[PDB]
């Protein structure tokens, strides 16, 4: 007879379906398991066209992965919210999902209300956020130094598990001067991240105004001077070449006289704009319309410097670093709305033309000159830097942040383990469990470089329990020592973020009964 | 019966190695890259 | 590198994936472990309905090209083979103990401590079972066999009507006792002729003091009713004389042609008249019968059967005493029949079961035979009614093998769980875990019990744990280890007085071959798979 | 590649059971056209190229290719029903069905099976208890209630307007097969009663034969044709000269060997000739072939043969006349004689010649004669007349009547309603369930006589509430409630016994599955 | 181990495992004859001579 549905729709049950929906997540974890501690490695990703994507962020793997599961892409999400949020812990939240996914599923498979878990789950995360906003620690009134000097290890600290690990020590100041010079609004876009191939890690330099790429020049580049004192910028953004008037017009001569009358108003209309864009005393000229050869030519004699084709972001950099302002027309060319340096040279760095706009009092942005590699290295500083910007950005927006490695963890898991023996009922179990499975990440911290993760994490619960509050891992040590005096912290916000999107994670995890797709 | 389920996208086609042997293929890769370039 | 042509894996990766085979094994009849659990069906090719829920039927026809999906096949085949009895929950017992030593194997812990974790935390457990034993000839016998076989029926078809099946296997197996040499008495099994006919009910399937065989009578003519008969076992075929290979007959004279033709007969008739010179009534052939035999077996007035097998024919003798005779000579170089080696039967009557007769032979005079002709609906019923009086039959012979019951419903194995957690705590090494992981291994057959029950598993399981517990310390109160539990209120009842009653040799045996299932996989962290 | 298994498809839940019962559903409303005296026939066709038309439930169940398991236990149980009583092949098949479909409601309110099984084995015993209490006896020596049980059996066939003649047949056909041996065995085999389907004639022309009919003919014209009483006799060995299995050879070398060999053979077939014609027979039967020199000797000795019978003809033969085959002639002794004939004529039935051995003196063993149109006619005539039989054959068997068509259904349904008051617990629902799923036989009738449940079903139910109301029934040919004892309607017990219990084995096996596995190739 | 016609085999000498891989190479055939004789000769220690000869082989 006639069928219900459309021919080719699966169907599923509750208990299968969530095993195999348990069991697809599991799987995830294994990606991002490596990339954690600071012994840690990176993945290497081809997509289908040959390029090879190197990134030791858990976001960007996860995003080149491409996956179609329904069930998997809950990690990708809250993996972008937390990237969008601040921009930290990314692997840590996918390893808490799993984590509690795996201790809940002999739970599940035993036969266990769904609702008492998710409830179990919303009750224990709203107990870790208390307790974090409880034992934040933070101060009221520091000194001046004590600022810089905490942002300096944030940025060290953020920087510990990356690939410029071997010079944490040097991109920690530029960062804190980079952040402490964006205005209040703290505008991200502001920040200019230039690639110039050559050179190597510390050739990297931070300059103190703008910087751009030389664009396509003509034939009257060379014949001005590439060097002045004290100059004056005046940003225009009108076309300087021989061209029609507006592209509707239509001139209807008589004779040759109005001809010659009209061929000579041209150029009498093109030198006067020369001489009132020259009257205005600049000597640097930029504009986003493509300067012709004339004007170029025109300003070569005068010993002036010119350059078109100047992106919209390069633009605006250089005015929030000068301090003018975009100029249409060249009828109003005062005093007030032209820029000022100190130095401008261009030198050759990396066989390619770039010029400098250094020397600005009131300049509130930068440009960052990142060299290394060739093109994944600079991308890997990129990504980097822009992570180091975000913690640096989240310590100034926040100023609260707690020891960390897995001293947090281990104090959060103890609390929740005392707190079990009080409830009763099921309700001791799930909390057993939360607070076994926050306990991973020491174990996975402490198992990137091959110690005894059980011992440790033994020594851990034991210090714990005895005490004693900020003890966390070691390294180079090869044992347990105090993070809140190895110059360790890190922000306290990011764990709560981590934690609220890994219990958001499960619940919607927990919530799904039966699958069904359809054809197409 | 334990069913497969699909994760990634085309996943009968692509092939997905640990680390080790990648490490020592990528050595030998380099090392043949020096000697042929090497004269 | 490497030149293998084939494909291979790493490390972990070959674990996983027999942990996951290993737990499809069992989750495919984890639904058919407790009495509470239904049936399932196996339906080929063809169209060929198999309703069964044994466990080792569907592990055999199931045909999964895993290794280890093999070996838990190739094990419950050996334990059914073994024993009979129990051959699912050993599997599930092994696929929980691979399950607890994956967890381990993860946390960067070696696979040779966890293997002697587990070997230790076995022999205390078999250790411990001796103490929680229960004799046999101190209760009352009937009443404990009787127990016992409703419970092994317990999880079948026949588990309501469990009051007369326990009853007529009890009858069958204390009719077929055979004695060894002057020691201990012995209980053989598959010799009960267990016939199956579509027909009425169930409950009508009475018990046949003596034996059944599957054959009809040879000619229409032999009567069909002989009281106090004469059984005589024959092992050759009735037919005429026929010359050997190198003995050929070259024919010389036409007066001898005749002779010889007439004599190829008369050597039959006068082996025949021999044969019958005894007074002989019933008479079995296991080969061919010709027409003249069964004309004389007709004029003579006594039974004929054809085409008997060798087994039958061998019980039958055992039973009522006869010798089978595969020859006629003797000392000398005469044959001749004694009447010293003939079987004293009482009443052969042929009766007709549903469109199709067969003979029936009573009790005779040396030992007493035991006949079951189980009657159903259809063939499946009937194939399903004949699996379990063999695994009752089976169960009721491990028993009286050994005189020693044990409780079930799920005590034991919290009791085993608790000994072996309060044990762990003496070692003080990296064995701990292990033990642990070993006692909670066990406890799968409670919570399967309470999925299959659909009642409260986590309030069942804490509340065994609860009762366990007090019953380890405080030897004022050391009678609290016999509680069971019930699947059909949810609390504990009374269990070892009447509920039920089940062997200990069985269960040791099912440890033991999970322990060796956990252990011969666990050394496993390669595999090599060629190209065919 | 790296899976378990291959091509294996596993199906386990709800979904399963739904199948089954909806499979269930389907087969008994297929099988509910063909109920009562008012239903119609139906037409088969098998794929060899024949035509099946019958009106029986087991005959037109077995010409039904399905893939469902479900369908094949139903045929399974249907074919098992028809072999094991013969008669009540629908009625079993429609009590299942509605059984299995009342069983859904349960089901779907979280209730465990063997609390469902066990309340359908407690309604079970309570029913065959009831139908064992509500036993009416009959006697056996009565032919007039015989010949109306009969009647009331076959009245739903086609043979509703000559069971005046189908139903004496039938009894004489039962008074002739019942063979008493040696000891207290009474058998009652159905081997011995060939059934003839001849195409041709009126159907008033059938009868019963006091013998066999071979359809044969004589070997020589020169033989007889009409003996008054002859002496039948009957052989089993081969009448002609055959090689032997011994391997032998006859090596010669002079001149008169061959005429020598060539003379004792007719020598020696003639001494067997002899020993053939020593107590003086008549008619000699045998299973092999016959030479010519046999056939000349028998036709100068004035005897005749017949060759190529089979061996369940020459039972029947020896059966009827009163003696047994010989193998060897040397042996025919004198008490191997059959003297049981009366009338020996060979007459031609349609360019045919057929034996006709009647009047005999006690024969056991009778042949039943057929004349009617063509195939398929024949065939429900023979089916119907087995039917009768068996029916007879049950109810001598057991002389057990119960009323039909719907009183004995209410009945125990009231019973099983008066003493469900008594029960508590979750075994009280389902019991009335199926207390009141008795009523699917008599509500059948009902829709296939006049279509007017909706009033008949409860103005039986009011009716059996009383004391003295237990044997009420619905008249299937006009449509009003009539007592069972003025009407003539009976049916022997122990076939609505085994109806009950095959119905609840078959609810019973169907409950208890929840899985199917399809893909193993069986080895 | 699992061969083509479908035996699994589960060793722990060196030299039945290199004689079930079946490898190509002649430089890896002569192993598995190496082997072989040594587990003739002496019968123990049939992995540490194949260890042995590969350490040597890198060195050289
Ligand atoms: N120098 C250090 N000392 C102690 N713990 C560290 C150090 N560097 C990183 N960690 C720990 O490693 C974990 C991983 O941090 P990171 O790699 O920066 O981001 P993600 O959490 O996204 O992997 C953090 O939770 C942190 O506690
Ligand atoms: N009547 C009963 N009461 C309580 N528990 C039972 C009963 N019958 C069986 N069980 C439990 O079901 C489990 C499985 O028993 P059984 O079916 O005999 O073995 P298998 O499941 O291997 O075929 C046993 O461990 C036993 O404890
Ligand atoms: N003339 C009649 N009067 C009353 N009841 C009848 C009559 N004919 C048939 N029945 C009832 O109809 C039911 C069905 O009978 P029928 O269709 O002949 O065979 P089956 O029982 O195999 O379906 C019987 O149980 C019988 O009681
Ligand atoms: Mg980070
Ligand atoms: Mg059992
Ligand atoms: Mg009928
Ligand atoms: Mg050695």
């Amino acid at each position: 007879p006639v069928i219900l549905l459309k021919e080719g729709t699966d169907s599923s049950q509750g208990i299968p379906q969530l095993v195999s929906n348990i069991s697809a997540c599991q799987v995830i974890a294994e990606a991002v398991r490596t990339t954690l501690g600071p012994r840690g490695m990176d993945k290497l990703i081809v997509d289908g066209r040959g390029k090879a994507t190197i990134s030791n962020d858990g976001a960007t793997i996860l995003k080149l992965l491409d996956v179609v599961h329904p069930a998997a892409k809950t990690l990708v999400d809250i993996a972008k919210s937390q990237d969008a949020e601040v921009g930290d812990g990314t692997t840590s939240v996918t390893l808490l999902a799993a984590e509690f996914l795996k201790q809940v599923k002999p739970y599940v498979e035993e036969g266990l209300h769904p609702q008492i878990i998710i409830r179990a789950f919303r009750t224990a995360t709203q107990l870790a956020v208390n307790k974090i906003k409880e034992i934040a620690v933070t101060v009221k009134k520091a000194d001046k130094v004590e600022q810089r000097k905490l942002l300096e290890k944030c940025a060290m600290t953020a920087l510990s598990s990356k690939l410029i690990s071997q010079q944490k020590a040097f991109f920690a100041k530029m960062v804190v001067d980079a952040v402490m010079m964006l205005d209040d609004l703290l505008q991200l876009k502001m920040i200019g991240i230039k690639k110039v191939q050559g050179g190597a890690l510390e050739d990297s330099q931070l300059v103190a105004g703008v910087a751009f790429k030389k664009t396509f020049s003509y034939a009257g580049f060379e014949m001005q001077p590439k060097k002045y004192h004290n100059p004056k910028i005046a940003l225009l953004n009108v076309e300087l070449e021989l061209k029609a008037e507006k592209d509707n017009a239509e001139i209807r001569v008589h004779t040759v006289e109005d001809y010659q009358a009209i061929v000579d108003a041209e150029w009498n209309i093109l030198y006067d704009k020369l001489e009132k864009i020259h009257h205005s005393g600049a000597k640097v000229v930029l504009s986003k319309l493509p300067i012709g050869d004339v004007a170029t030519q025109y300003f070569a004699d005068r010993d002036m410097f010119c350059a078109g084709r100047v992106p919209e972001e390069d633009l605006k950099r250089t005015m929030m670093a000068c301090g003018g302002s975009i100029q249409t027309s060249v009828n109003a060319l005062s005093a007030d709305v032209l820029g000022r340096c100190q130095v401008f040279e261009e030198t050759q760095i990396g066989g390619e033309r770039y010029n400098f706009f250094t020397g600005c009092p009131k300049a509130k942005t930068c440009t960052f000159i990142l060299r290394g590699g060739a093109e994944q290295f600079m991308e890997e500083t990129e990504r980097s830097l822009h992570d180091a910007i975000m913690i640096v950005r989240r310590a100034i927006k926040n100023d609260s942040v707690v020891a960390g490695g897995g001293a947090i963890e281990m104090e959060l898991s103890k609390y929740l383990r005392d707190y079990s023996r009080t409830i009763p009922g099921k309700q001791q179990l799930l909390i057993g469990a939360y607070a076994k499975a926050l306990e991973i990440i020491p174990r996975q911290l402490c198992d990137n470089a091959g110690f005894d993760a059980t011992n440790i994490l033994n020594k851990l619960r034991a210090r714990h329990a005895q005490g004693g509050t900020w003890y966390g891992v070691d390294i180079n040590n090869e044992d347990i020592a105090d993070n809140f005096e190895a110059f360790v912290w890190e922000p306290a916000m990011v764990r709560i973020n981590a934690l609220t999107a890994a219990s958001e994670a499960a619940c919607l995890i927990v919530s799904v009964d039966e699958t069904i797709k359809n054809p197409r | 019966y334990g069913r497969p389920f699909l994760i990634i996208k085309d996943q009968d086609r692509k092939s997905r190695l640990m680390g080790l042997e990648a490490l020592k293929s990528h050595i030998m890769a380099a090392k043949a890259v020096a000697n042929t370039m090497r004269t | 590198p490497l030149s293998v042509f084939g494909d291979r894996s790493t490390g972990e990766t070959i674990r996983s994936q027999n942990v996951m085979a290993a737990a499809s094994i069992a989750n495919i009849v984890k639904s058919s472990l407790g009495p509470v659990g239904l049936d399932k069906m196996l339906v080929d090719d063809i169209g060929d309905v198999t309703i069964t829920n044994d466990g080792a039927t569907i592990l055999k026809l199931l045909e999964v090209e895993h290794p280890a999906a093999k070996v838990l096949c190739e094990l419950a085949d050996l334990q059914d083979k073994e024993v009979g009895d129990g051959t699912t929950s050993v599997v599930i017992i092994a696929a929980e103990l691979l399950k607890n030593a994956d967890e381990l194997v993860k946390q960067k812990i070696h696979p040779t401590s966890v293997i002697s974790g587990y070997r230790l935390a076995c022999k205390e457990a078999v250790r411990y079972i001796n103490e929680n034993l229960i004799v046999n000839t101190d209760e009352l016998g009937r009443d404990c066999l009787i127990n016992a076989a409703k419970t092994s029926m317990s999880s079948k078809i026949i588990g309501i009507n469990g009051d007369f099946f326990a009853n007529m296997v009890v009858d069958a197996v204390l009719a077929i006792k055979y004695t060894d040499i002057r020691g201990q008495p012995r209980y053989p099994v598959n010799s009960v002729n267990i016939l199956k006919a579509h027909g009425r009910s169930q409950m009508e399937s009475m018990l046949i003091s003596g034996y059944a065989l599957n054959c009809v009578v040879g000619s229409q003519g032999m009567p069909k009713r002989i009281v106090n008969a004469k059984i005589a076992c024959l092992d050759f075929s009735l037919q005429k004389t026929k010359m050997k290979l190198g003995v050929q007959v070259v024919i010389t004279d036409p007066e001898k042609l005749d002779q010889i033709r007439q004599r190829e007969s008369d050597i039959t008739k006068e082996r025949i008249q021999k044969i019958l010179a005894t007074g002989a009534n019933v008479i079995l052939t296991t080969g061919g019968i010709d027409d003249m035999c069964l004309k004389y077996f007709v004029e003579a007035g006594a039974m004929a059967v054809r085409r008997v097998l060798k087994r039958d024919l061998k019980r039958i003798a055992k039973a009522s005493g006869a010798t089978i005779l595969s020859t006629l000579a003797n000392l000398e170089g005469e044959e001749t029949f004694e009447a010293a080696m003939l079987g004293q039967a009482e009443e052969v009557v042929q009766e007709r079961i549903c469109d199709d007769e067969l003979i029936l032979i009573k009790n005779t005079k040396a030992r007493t035979s035991a006949s079951i002709i189980l009657r159903g609906a259809n063939d499946f019923m009937c194939d399903e009614m004949e699996r379990s009086l063999h695994d009752a039959l089976c169960v009721v012979k491990r028993v009286l093998e050994s005189k020693s019951v044990v409780p079930g419903g799920g005590a034991v194995e919290a009791a085993l769980s608790i000994y072996l957690e309060n044990y762990a705590t003496s070692m003080g090494s990296r064995e701990q875990l292990a033990i642990a992981e070993f006692a909670r291994s066990l406890l799968v057959i409670p919570n399967t019990l309470a999925v299959n029950a659909a009642q409260d598993s986590t309030d069942l399981v804490a509340k065994l744990r609860a009762f366990h517990n007090e019953a380890q310390v405080n030897p004022e109160r050391k009678n609290l280890k016999w509680i069971g539990l019930d699947l059909s209120n949810g609390k504990p009842r009374d269990n070892k007085q009447a509920g039920v009653f089940e062997p200990t040799i069985v269960k040791v045996k099912s440890l033991k071959f999970a322990t060796e299932a956990a252990i011969t996989i666990l050394r496993i962290d390669d595999l090599i798979k060629l190209h065919p | 590649v790296l899976v378990l298994s291959q091509n294996t498809k596993r199906e386990s839940g709800r979904k399963v059971q739904s199948g089954n019962i909806n499979a269930a559903k389907t087969i008994a409303d297929i099988i509910r056209t063909c109920l009562g005296p008012k239903s119609m026939m139906k037409m088969l066709l098998d794929p060899m190229g024949g035509i099946v038309m019958t009106n029986d439930g087991n005959a037109i169940l077995r010409e039904i290719q399905v893939q469902h398991p479900a369908a094949k236990s139903m045929i399974e149980i249907s074919r098992t029903q028809d072999e094991e009583v013969g008669d009540g092949t629908t009625s079993v098949i429609i009590l299942a069905g509605e059984m299995l479909s009342v069983a859904e409601h349960f089901l779907e309110q979280q209730m465990h099976p063997t609390v469902v099984i066990s309340a359908y084995r407690k309604a079970l015993d309570d029913m065959i208890s009831t139908l064992k209490k509500i036993s009416i006896p009959v006697d056996i020596s009565d032919s007039d209630m015989m010949l109306n049980i009969i009647n009331s059996s076959i009245t739903t066939k086609a043979i509703s307007r000559w069971s005046s003649l189908a139903c004496n047949i039938a009894l004489d056909a039962v008074k002739m097969v019942q063979f008493e041996e040696n000891g207290r065995k009474e058998i009652d085999i159905k081997k011995y009663a060939r059934v003839e389907k001849i195409p041709g004639g009126i159907i008033e022309d059938s009868c019963v034969l006091r013998g066999v009919m071979i359809n044969k003919d004589v070997t020589h014209p020169r033989m007889r044709r009409y003996i008054k009483n002859p002496r039948i006799v009957l052989l089993d060995s081969s009448l002609e000269y055959k090689k032997g299995e011994s391997q032998t050879d006859i090596e010669i070398t002079r001149e008169e060997d061959f005429t020598r060999i060539l003379q004792m053979e007719e020598e020696y077939i003639q001494q067997l000739c002899e020993d053939i014609i020593q107590l003086k027979p008549d008619v000699v039967i045998t299973e092999k072939g016959i030479s010519d020199l046999a056939q000349h000797y028998l036709m100068r000795a004035n005897i005749t043969a017949i060759r190529r019978v089979r061996k369940t003809d020459n039972n029947r033969i020896a059966r009827a006349c009163g003696a047994r085959i010989v193998s060897r002639p040397e042996e025919l002794r004198e008490d191997d004689v059959g003297t049981g004939a009366g009338l020996l004529e060979i007459k031609k039935i349609g360019d045919e010649y057929f034996t006709f051995i009647t009047d005999c003196k006690d024969p056991k063993a009778c042949t039943i004669l057929l004349r009617g149109a063509s195939k398929e006619i024949l065939s429900e005539v023979e089916r119907n007349l087995q039917d009768a039989m068996q029916v007879c054959r049950n109810v001598l068997l057991d002389p057990q009547l119960v009323p039909g068509g719907g009183a004995s259904e209410m009945a125990v349904a009231h019973a099983l309603t008066e003493k469900s008051k008594a029960m508590t617990g979750v075994e009280q629902w389902p019991y009335r369930a199926v207390a009141q799923a008795l009523e699917v036989i008599p509500r059948t009738l009902i829709q296939n006589c006049g279509a007017s449940t909706i009033r008949l079903l409860t103005s039986l139910r009011a009716k059996h509430t009383q004391e003295n109301c237990e044997t009420w029934g619905v008249n299937g040919e006009t449509g009003t409630l009539v007592d069972m004892k003025e009407l003539g309607i009976w049916e022997p017990l122990a076939v609505k016994l085994q109806t009950y219990k095959t119905a609840v084995e078959t609810a019973v096996l169907l409950l208890r599955i929840d899985d199917i596995v399809s893909g193993h190739k069986k080895k | 181990i699992q061969d083509g016609k479908g035996d699994v085999t589960i060793t722990n000498d060196g030299a039945t495992i290199l004689k079930q891989m079946q490898v190509l190479h002649p430089a890896a055939r002569m192993l598995v004859e190496l082997s072989k004789a040594q587990d003739i000769e002496a019968g123990d220690g049939t992995t540490s001579v194949v260890i042995i000869a590969g350490s040597l082989l890198d060195s050289c």
